[PDB]
């Protein structure tokens, strides 16, 4: 079975760091490609990052290039987020999804509101 | 064979001419796909082509050439399935909204995606950029620019190769992006067509010509070179 | 549907006549058309047969050189030019249509007809003529043929037509196989050879002549015909 | 004498073989995006041009083996009639369609869109059709003029009448002939140089970023209108010189021998310059022959 | 009380898995390796149908081995007889993006449907001749994937919209509607005792749901990908799932649970359509690979390769008595092997 | 709010399924191999069918 789970989240104080687990369960985790998306409250699914089943391919938005970290072990099966100097605008849900197709270069359905191949997310905060 | 076996012959013969004729009548017209996120003005561009149904077909003339343009009417965000249904068309056009800049990534991932797809990887797709008039009033406001959302706007330039140099620079640098995405994994086979529009012009029917003109001539070259 | 023939009535030996047939509420360029001819107090007999587009057209060996036909698909209309005229073909024509597919039914409706009064291969036999029948009992009508009617495909080409006194003959059974429109009372059994037509119930409908053809060549031979009274 | 026409047999038969095999596997690819008529035309052309090798080995090998006594196997002048036809026929008909292959390649490049909507495959097939009847029409025009083939000097093919020419039925056929071969000649160049021309200017004026399928096709024009040259013009030249000055001339029979060679073998080059000299096929026969082999 | 739903749904769902763990006494393997293997089951192309427009897309059989009714991307519907090679009607469709099409057991009507999402129903017996409109129905907001015919008055069909529901030829209403799947239904399986029918959606999940009730009576998730293929084993006790992945899972209904796992390492190209024999044996599978694969249902081991293809093959069926199997593909090429 | 609702409806579901009888994994083998070894007999693809009956 298919399964998903995401952990960490929570209030973070602006300027600290953050490192969000994917652990996928179900499937072969190397021949697929993943995918972190967010959605902030009162917005759509805003696509983030996303890394390839070997993570060559490692590719990022332009919104928080150069401060996050994507990676992924084969090994356990998890998927590894680094977040540093997080922002007030990084207020959302975070969701850790896969892409359909195995052994291909797209990826459809990322951003879609029936997407039964992500997890719950996790809420991050950042107030004070 | 009997008699009414015979008969059955003449008929299939005649099924044959009919579908034959239709198959005539088929390939004198060209087919088109359009496909854009909700933001985008695609319904102004299907508008001004005066020259629970989820498929709407626009039929029009151009250029004494007869083109049936198909768009989604009513489907979900699912887009993995009837994807591939749509292909083998003549050319793909993808209307962006290039003004509002969050609406940007989500446009430049769902370009990507049908790019690199396994199955429409023999299918040009058509790139207009819409609404060129509001993104130059945006960027000429200074309220907001792509240096919020793109870093790499600051570290690009305009190239050596009446209108504000601002814009152009914007234009160029979104170009230079669709090009290098576009470009990525393509193998030479199908390449991408740039072009910048707005809702009021009306030469865009023949830059779609010119851009079906060039792709059935691609076609034949590599038909000519049995690729 | 409707098949309205024109064209008929008193001509004088030697002479010629052009007998027209409309055809509506159907395709007129998707069925075949057939010409069925009747002498007075005699049986039926095929004249002519033209298919669609006019892509193959066959005649009666009686009637080569003589009669010609043709159709218009744009009008669905069908002509039949009739050119020296003896005594004999004094006789009541009926245009019929008939397609040809896998589950069809073959002469399945027979038109009006036209009456035109002037001054080796299979054929049908009957044993029997006349056969007396009162309300209660069951008929069962036998027939023989010269010819092993069972081809290779293992389809028995048999057509029965029932045709009553002031109406245009009713299709039956088109090959066992049932037809559209008639109650299952009638069934068909027998070999390649010998044919037999039997009925559940007599009702006070069906009396009329019974025909019998084969439909294993071209050339067309319709029987005697055994009459019901009642 | 005879290798010089076996190992042309072969040579043909192979390159048809060949190339048959490849216009098969293009097509049974091809046919799913596009009308794919070129690659029925040129499968037309290498089946025909391999027809009529195999017809002439087989002939020229039933003349060899008789010790070249035409008076032995030939009584009723029935093998000699036959020879010439096909000899016309090989000669008339591969230029027929070589020019009407340049002509859909021309209105193809120039205008892609007459030729995707308004040109139809059974158009195609009727214009091949008719190329074929009138192939076919001139091949046997000569017998139906109450004349039949005249024996060469070599003694080995049967073709109109060069020697001893007194009629001037013989030299409106020569004229004929030639001039339907210049002429197909002429409309192939120039319909070749018409779209390298439009390549040309297509891809310098047009430099956003490519070449991968125009300068194969103007290598492979430039290929085929000078090896179609160079091999066609002496044969036409000499015929139709041979035509209008009688029995003045003053070359013998190795020119004309010379010449038809030079046409074996643009003949059988043709199916090598159409097909097999492309990059893909290349390769392909390349890992065909490496896994094989 | 959100987190509460949720954590009785989980436990729920642990508990499930739990008891069908516990009922996993031994493997479909292990029992049947001392029955004989199939063997190389070679099969030849005895009929090759041409004359299609456009893509193949489905195909099907009626209750005789003889007829076939085909749709193609065009918008033409095609009935071939595989005896004679002869076509015999030709229906020309309003809305050439046609995905699906069904043959009604009487032999009397036609199905289609697809991105239009209006399901047109066409009568073949009817007394002018020619083609009508019988039953053009509408309703659905989400393209048809699969339609079938349970009698000559019902009709059962899939959306795209995760809804389907239970039409009625004489009325054109939803007489029985369910509460869907998670995802976009993408083929349908008929039982033979025509009371269940399970239905597989892109959510890696198939559903048991019944006619009379409107609900469901078993799940599965046990695929890792988008299921594209499904059809029912004759018996009416099992069925099998093809994936994106390039696997098939046999899921069984009196078990609850998988059964048997068809995959290969040098395959990677997902199943398109997947249909049984009359007896249940030989298993074909078509690939995106270009080639179709006969496996076996107890040995699992390849039994056969079909390779008259030249494009992605796109539907296959076996005929109710086993005789021959109809596939056509997008190379608009739609072939018999004995 | 919609989203309870259809917690509440994939609660009942569930707790609906869960009731299902399920038997062990020997038993349906050997129904589906018996079923095999008897239809087996009439499979023209499992056994070569003579040409005389195509
Ligand atoms: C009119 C142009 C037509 C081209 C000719 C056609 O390709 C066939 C030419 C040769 C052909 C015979 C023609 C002349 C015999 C050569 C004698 C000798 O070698 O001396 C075959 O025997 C084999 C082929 O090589």
């Amino acid at each position: 079975q298919v399964q998903l789970q995401e952990s960490g989240g929570g209030l973070v104080q602006p300027g600290g760091s953050l490192r969000l687990s994917c652990a996928a369960s179900g499937f072969t985790f190397s021949n697929y490609k993943m995918n972190w998306v967010r959605q902030a409250p009162g917005k759509g699914l805003e696509w983030v990052s996303d890394i390839s089943q070997s993570g060559a391919s490692i590719s990022y938005t332009g919104s928080v290039k150069g401060r996050f970290t994507i990676s992924r072990d084969n090994a356990k099966n998890t998927l590894y987020l680094q977040m540093n100097s997080l922002k007030p605008e990084d207020t959302a849900v975070y969701y850790c999804a896969r892409c359909p197709a195995p052994f291909t270069r797209d990826c459809f359905d990322v951003t879609s509101t029936t997407y039964a191949y992500r997890g719950q997310g996790t809420q991050v905060t950042v107030s004070s | 064979l009997s008699a009414e076996d015979k008969a059955a012959v003449e008929r299939s013969k005649m099924i044959e001419k009919q579908l034959q004729k239709d198959k005539q009548v088929y390939r004198r017209t060209l087919r088109l796909l359009l496909l854009g996120a909700d933001n985008s003005g695609k319904s102004t561009i299907v508008k001004q082509m005066r020259i629970t149904s989820g498929i709407f077909e626009t039929k029009f003339q151009v250029d004494k050439v007869n083109f049936h343009m198909f768009d989604v009417g009513a489907q979900r965000d699912e887009r993995r399935k009837w994807i591939q249904c749509f292909n083998d068309v003549t050319a793909i056009i993808f209307v962006v909204d290039s003004s509002d800049y969050n609406r940007l990534q989500e446009a430049l991932n769902d370009f990507k995606s049908i790019w690199n797809n396994r199955w429409l990887r023999t299918i040009s797709v058509i790139l207009f950029l819409n609404k060129q008039d509001l993104l130059a009033e945006k960027v000429l406001a200074g309220k907001s620019k792509i240096e919020d959302y793109f870093p790499e706007f600051a570290r690009y330039t305009t190239p050596e190769d009446g209108e504000d140099p601002r814009v152009t620079r914007a234009k160029y640098f979104i170009r230079k992006e669709f090009v290098d995405i576009s470009t990525a994994s393509g193998d030479g086979r199908h390449i991408c067509y740039p072009h910048f529009t707005c809702s009021v012009d009306t030469e865009n029917a023949r830059r779609i010509f010119n851009d079906c003109k060039d792709i059935i001539l691609q076609m034949n070259l590599r038909e000519y070179n049995l690729v | 549907v409707q098949l309205v023939e024109s064209g008929g009535g008193l001509v004088q030996p030697g002479g010629s006549r052009k007998l027209s047939c409309s055809a509506s509420g159907f395709a007129f360029s998707s069925f075949g058309m057939h010409w069925v001819r009747q002498a007075p107090e005699k049986g039926l007999e095929w004249v002519a047969y033209i298919s669609s587009g006019s892509g193959t057209i066959y005649y009666a060996d009686t009637v080569k050189g003589r009669f010609t036909i043709s159709r218009d698909d744009p009008k669905n209309t069908l002509f039949l030019q009739m050119t020296s005229l003896r005594s004999e073909d004094t006789a009541m024509y009926y245009c019929v249509r008939s397609i040809y597919y896998y589950g069809s039914s073959p002469f399945d409706f027979w038109g009006q007809g036209t009456t035109l009064t002037v001054s080796a291969d299979i054929v049908m036999t009957q044993a029997t003529s006349s056969v007396p029948v009162t309300p209660g009992e069951s008929v069962s009508i036998s027939c023989r043929s010269s010819k092993s009617l069972l081809h290779s495909n293992g389809n028995t080409y048999l057509y029965w037509f029932l045709q009553r006194p002031g109406q245009s003959p009713q299709l039956l059974i088109y090959r066992s196989n049932l037809a559209s429109g008639v109650p299952d009372r009638f069934s068909g059994s027998g070999s390649g050879t010998a044919f037999t037509l039997t009925i559940s119930r007599l009702e006070a409908e069906d009396v009329g002549v019974y025909y019998c053809m084969q439909h294993l060549e071209y050339p067309l031979t319709f029987g005697a015909g055994t009459k019901l009274e009642l | 004498s005879v290798f010089f026409s076996v190992i042309f047999m072969t040579v043909g038969i192979l390159s048809n073989s060949l190339a048959i095999a490849i216009l098969m596997k293009a097509y049974q690819r091809f046919r799913q995006k596009s009308k794919a008529s070129f690659l029925l035309l040129a499968s037309g052309l290498v089946i025909t041009d391999f027809f009529g090798h195999l017809i002439n080995g087989a002939i020229a090998v039933f003349v060899y083996a008789s010790d070249k006594e035409w008076i032995r196997f030939d009584q009723s002048n029935v093998l000699c009639s036959i020879f010439g036809i096909c000899m016309v026929f090989s000669g008339l008909c591969p230029l027929l369609l070589g020019s009407v292959m340049a002509i859909e390649r021309c209105i193809g490049v120039t205008k892609p869109i007459f030729h995707s909507t308004k040109i139809t495959s059974k158009h195609v097939k009727m214009m091949l059709s008719g190329v074929c009847l009138f192939a076919v029409f001139i091949a046997l025009l000569p017998i139906l003029g109450h004349r039949d083939y005249k024996i060469q000097a070599s003694r080995t093919w049967c073709f109109y009448n060069t020697e001893d020419i007194k009629d001037w039925e013989d030299r409106f056929y020569l004229l004929l002939f030639s001039f339907l071969g210049l002429l197909a000649l002429g409309v192939s160049l120039l319909c070749n140089a018409i779209t390298g021309i439009t390549l040309l200017r297509v891809k310098f004026k047009s430099q956003q970023h490519g070449r991968s399928h125009h300068l194969e096709m103007v290598i492979q024009l430039l290929a085929i209108m000078c090896v179609s040259c160079i091999c066609w013009s002496p044969f036409l030249v000499t015929m139709a010189n041979i035509g209008i000055n009688g029995n003045h001339s003053l070359e013998t029979c190795e020119t004309t021998l010379f010449a038809l060679r030079m046409a074996t073998w643009n003949q059988i080059l043709d199916p090598w310059v159409y097909i097999l000299l492309r990059k893909a096929v290349l390769k392909n026969l390349y890992k065909l022959a490496s896994q094989c082999c | 009380e959100l987190d509460q739903l949720r954590q009785e749904a989980e436990q729920l769902k642990n508990q499930i898995r739990d008891a069908r763990k516990a009922c996993a006494d031994a493997t479909l393997s292990q029992i049947t390796n001392n029955i004989d293997p199939v063997g190389r089951i070679q099969m030849r192309t005895r009929r090759t149908l041409r004359g299609h427009l456009a893509k193949i897309y489905a195909m099907h059989w009626g209750t005789d081995s003889r007829l076939l009714v085909s749709a193609s991307q065009d918008g033409k519907l095609i009935i071939w007889d595989s005896y004679t090679t002869n076509k015999v009607h030709a229906i020309p469709l309003r809305s050439s993006w046609v995905m699906t099409c069904a043959y009604a057991p009487s032999g009397n009507y036609v199905a289609c449907g697809g991105l239009d999402n209006i399901c047109s129903i066409y009568n073949l017996k009817t007394r002018e001749g020619n083609v009508r409109v019988s039953r053009e129905l509408a309703g659905h907001t989400g393209y048809l994937s699969c339609c079938r015919f349970l009698d000559d008055n019902q009709i059962v069909t899939s959306s795209g919209d995760t809804t389907c529901a239970l039409w009625d030829i004489e009325t054109g209403q939803q007489t029985t509607t369910f509460t869907g799947h998670t995802g976009d239904v993408m083929s349908l399986s008929l039982a033979p005792d025509t009371r269940l029918f399970v239905s597989g959606a892109c959510d890696a999940s198939a559903k048991l749901w019944d006619v009379r009730e409107g609900m469901c009576r078993q799940t599965f998730t046990g695929h890792e990908s988008d299921i594209n293929a499904i059809c029912f084993f004759p018996n009416g006790n099992a069925f099998a799932t093809g994936s994106d992945d390039a696997t098939c899972r046999l899921f069984d209904l009196r078990a609850d649970q998988e059964l048997m796992t068809y995959s290969h390492d040098n395959i990677i190209c997902g199943i398109t359509s997947v249909s049984f024999s009359k007896s249940g044996r030989l298993l074909l599978a078509g690939y995106d690979d270009f080639n179709c694969n006969v496996w076996d249902a107890l040995k699992a081991d390849r039994a056969g390769v079909l390779a008259g293809h030249d494009n992605r093959v796109s539907c296959l069926g076996v005929t109710d008595d086993g005789m021959a199997v109809a596939t056509g593909s997008w190379d608009s090429f739609l072939k018999i092997w004995n | 709010t919609a989203s309870i609702a259809q917690a509440r409806k994939l609660v009942e579901q569930l707790k609906m399924e869960a009731n299902i009888d399920r038997i062990k994994v020997s038993k349906a083998a050997a129904d589906l191999m018996a079923y095999c070894e008897a239809h087996a007999k009439e499979d023209p693809l499992l056994t070569p069918v003579p040409a005389s009956e195509n």
